[PDB]
RNA sequence: UUCUUCUAA
RNA sequence: AAUACGUUCCCGGGCCUUGUACACACCGCCCGUCACACCAUGGGAGUGGGUUGCAAAAGAAGUAGGUAGCUUAACCUUCGGGAGGGCGCUUACCACUUUGUGAUUCAUGACUGGGGUGAAGUCGUAACAAGGUAACCGUAGGGGAACCUGCGGUUGGAUCA
RNA sequence: UUAGCUAGUAGGUGGGGUAACGGCUCACCUAGGCGACGAUCCCUAGCUGGUCUGAGAGGAUGACCAGCCACACUGGAACUGAGACACGGUCCAGACUCCUACGGGAGGCAGCAGUGGGGAAUAUUGCACAAUGGGCGCAAGCCUGAUGCAGCCAUGCCGCGUGUAUGAAGAAGGCCUUCGGGUUGUAAAGUACUUUCAGCGGGGAGGAAGGGAGUAAAGUUAAUACCUUUGCUCAUUGACGUUACCCGCAGAAGAAGCACCGGCUAACUCCGUGCCAGCAGCCGCGGUAAUACGGAGGGUGCAAGCGUUAAUCGGAAUUACUGGGCGUAAAGCGCACGCAGGCGGUUUGUUAAGUCAGAUGUGAAAUCCCCGGGCUCAACCUGGGAACUGCAUCUGAUACUGGCAAGCUUGAGUCUCGUAGAGGGGGGUAGAAUUCCAGGUGUAGCGGUGAAAUGCGUAGAGAUCUGGAGGAAUACCGGUGGCGAAGGCGGCCCCCUGGACGAAGACUGACGCUCAGGUGCGAAAGCGUGGGGAGCAAACAGGAUUAGAUACCCUGGUAGUCCACGCCGUAAACGAUGUCGACUUGGAGGUUGUGCCCUUGAGGCGUGGCUUCCGGAGCUAACGCGUUAAGUCGACCGCCUGGGGAGUACGGCCGCAAGGUUAAAACUCAAAUGAAUUGACGGGGGCCCGCACAAGCGGUGGAGCAUGUGGUUUAAUUCGAUGCAA
RNA sequence: GGGAGAAGGCACGCUGAUAUGUAGGUGAGGUCCCUCGCGGAUGGAGCUGAAAUCAGUCGAAGAUACCAGCUGGCUGCAACUGUUUAUUAAAAACACAGCACUGUGCAAACACGAAAGUGGACGUAUACGGUGUGACGCCUGCCCGGUGCCGGAAGGUUAAU
């Protein structure tokens, strides 16, 4: 923390990064569903938790959680997602 | 090892006012008396007796009140390691210039409230407080 | 001298 | 009736004390193979791209230089020519393009290395109390697995007519 | 985890070249040039005014406006011209598209529209040069997809509505309920009033001022030709346009919705639902009574919008310049050396560099700020100001920091006498022990463990004495001692050698500190050759042990431990506290000096060095530290930034190797963590008690039957209790 | 150290100029010293003579003939230079430096010799003989029951006597 330290080496301020990659910095991205399916939870809740896995626009194969209760998704079909990681 | 004699007086004063002492000695300077001769003027110490032929010697009287001290704070501005110049503008106001700020400019060693009347800045040496 | 273990609210 | 010396041990309870990773509280917490499942990744015979170095090849156009040749309204002029220009010639430079060799980066890759993760498995129980062989650092060896052992160090360990 | 880079390179001379200077180019010399103040190489990128956030410091950011730059199918090259390597010029090569009678040609929206494409997503083959400009022309004019307009999107910022009063029967109805009521709710209904806007109908500025023609006079000239200048008339010029604004018209009319209610954070009930369906920014809700799911009611928040996602700062002091920390919560290199580096005692002059002050220049406009003005306000427009935190120059200033000289001696360093010491190497030398060998004596066991056993013994061990050999370590001293920077160093003697301290002095003149990179030292184990090998001892072997025992125990036993010379370079290398200063209450010691007082004894008064315990202030999250600081401040270096991944991968480095060293990322979690408190627990420690044990006696469990339970069976064997405490 | 002549690419004639012979080599006659010589300096005539540049110039081609390496990538085995089946087999076979074991105290062990004697060796354990392995790097685990070898002398067995 001497000020000779600080002059022969800057403050590094730490660089963070997105949880959220494969939208690359925008709103919402066009998707394409390629298997939906359901998935149990981790250890303090128990459920079948509606879900589809997602090929993007740019080639991204990601998995992306249904809202609400009960869908009409098929494989093959033109999905768009927001973000938010489910806990 | 001695990097700064100033440092080593305003730690004197700081050290002699928690030991409730009436006299701290040291050697003197010539930077040494040009600040002892601004905080007796200042009503911060109440004799400073520079003596010594040899090599001078700076001993100072104390200032208590109220049984406890005066100095309530004594810092340093401007270390050695790293100098501080600021303008006339840019003087500070220690404790909302209720104390003090030891500038040294051109015309030798006074006070900001004096610099800002003198209207001229220089090196900033420490805050008394 | 010897001597182990107790799942998930 | 017998018998009680006694409090060493056993079972339980109380009190002071210490340790402590325990706190639905030692019937506590806890570990690592292994089995299964999930997740990303290392390596990897290779494979397919991208970028670029390097050494040369390459020589369009263009311009510049030279120019045997062909040619040539103003100007000189004996009217013959003079210079110049044109065209072509070749030279210089250089684009396109080619060769080899590297380098770098991405993708991919049979297989393989660990890693992390499990609301139930199997094996043992190492650490937490003196955790029942005090614990741990190095380093070496051994061993299904935690680990074990040797040497040295640390206390971030308990005990005391 | 990019360290070397450069040959026209770098410089010169000469020639050439360009508007201009110059490897600009060439020739010839010279070998220079550059780089740790990051060259080089890689990745990404138009730059600034500004914009956004922030209290500021800063951080991010460059759409719109500007200033600059670069590009124009791609790659090339010149041309022309004052100005080009030219979006809408040429020429060549390429690609693609198109035409062709197949000989050939043509083509460039990153102009404005638009089409396709891509995409989460971004508008009309819109109109009009009236104004503002721009090009040409004497003018008139001509052109302008520059420009002014309209459409398009709640894209954003503003301004405005969707009425106002009254109205309790607290209506109906809804919801809820203690069934009493409550709530919806003055809300609506109703009553009175208002007509903004939109609509409709009618009216009606500014942007149109200039300029243009016809005219008059003056100037100019021979001119009253012309022309120029200044007055005068005729006409104008509007795309927007049905403008801005003004009146009528009619009625409460035509005009409100999203999100939210578990806490965080403003606002709850009811019902469905039952770890399902789900919810979810976080903590976390749902496993039949959910304020967290879904619905309803009610309420909260906003509003022509409301939400979610993305994206940036803030909060975040969470990289701490402002404004952090490193004893144990992440973090001080294992120490020492030392260059560059940064840092500097004291005093005098000098210098005026830094620094400060003043003055000039510039810091474009816009923007922001301040004071105004204008649009009915506001948004917006705009006047003036300040500001633009700078840089350059000039004039000062002299305290400090430098620069330059001179000094001084406190810092620092010698000289002089001594002092203590496991300080270092080298070579000897002892004495016990152990082992082994040999012998005497002697006899039946020895050894080991909790028990044993493996083992050793009658082939005479063990034991005992005597002799000899060998290696290794050096009892007692010995010490919370000594020395060394540490790692560390332990018999005695000799040889060589280091460091420290003290004492009086003498001298030197600041000679100092720290130190990236570098250099050395650096436990143990390990490595390499040689040697040596008593004891001990990984591995290994046997014996136990146990459910198992690759362990703990035993009996063995090899590397290894020792030496010589080299390698490795890690240790809980710890005081988990980097080095050198200065200040700041004490007490009790240890060790080592050195004065004084009669040593009046092993005494007292001093004065040093080093070290141990305690402990005041102070500090600390506490624990603690506490003059040897974890107190107060100085200088410089090293390091830290949630946990796992991980000091690992991948490269480099070093090494014989082992590895050392440098050092990530993906992914994953909402914890990890430190001290300290209260319990609990300990195969922890004390103290006490109980038919707890021991001391006793009788039983149960064997037998038969009674009774109850389980199980089985039944049409049914009703139900409940089920360690102790059924 | 190497790999590596890696690979790959460029130049090559002749004529002229530079310079009608240059760089260089050789080196007189001169000149001076001279202890005067089978001298030393100086001095350069002479001869001899590369290499390069520049500019020409010829062919289809200039290291023109003769002469004179095919390179690359992976892997087996042996480390290598070596040695060999004269006369069908040149290697992975042998040898090898290296490693390990063992024997041997000199009148050595051992070998050739009925013997004498000789080699060993005019060497003396850092020596020599034998066997196995075959550089270098990392290494080299377990079993002595068997077969050998070594050590033991208690007892059983037992020759000539």
């Amino acid at each position: 923390a001497t000020v000779n330290q600080l002059v022969r080496k800057p403050r590094a301020r730490k660089v963070a990064k997105s949880n959220v990659p494969a939208l690359e910095a925008c709103p919402q991205k066009r998707g394409v569903c390629t298997r939906v399916y359901t998935t149990t939870p981790k250890k303090p809740n128990s459920a079948l938790r509606k879900v589809c896995r997602v090929r993007l626009t740019n080639g991204f194969e990601v998995t992306s959680y249904i809202g609400g209760e009960g869908h009409n998704l098929q494989e093959h079909s033109v999905i768009l997602i927001r973000g938010g990681r489910v806990k | 090892s001695m990097q700064d004699p100033i440092a080593d007086m305003l730690t004197r004063i700081r050290n002699g006012q928690a030991a409730n002492k009436a006299a701290v000695t040291m050697p003197s300077s010539k930077l040494k008396v040009a600040i002892a001769n601004v905080l007796k003027e200042e009503g911060f110490i109440e004799d400073f007796k520079v003596e010594g032929d040899t090599k001078p010697e700076l001993e100072l009287t104390l200032k208590y009140f109220q049984g406890k001290a005066v100095v309530e704070s004594i810092q340093r501005v401007s270390r050695p390691g790293l100098r501080i110049y600021k303008r006339k503008d840019e003087l500070p106001k220690v404790m909302a210039g209720l104390g003090i700020a030891v500038v040294s400019t051109s015309k030798g060693v006074m006070t900001d409230r004096a610099a800002r009347q003198a209207g001229l800045g220089g090196e900033i040496i420490c805050y008394v407080a």
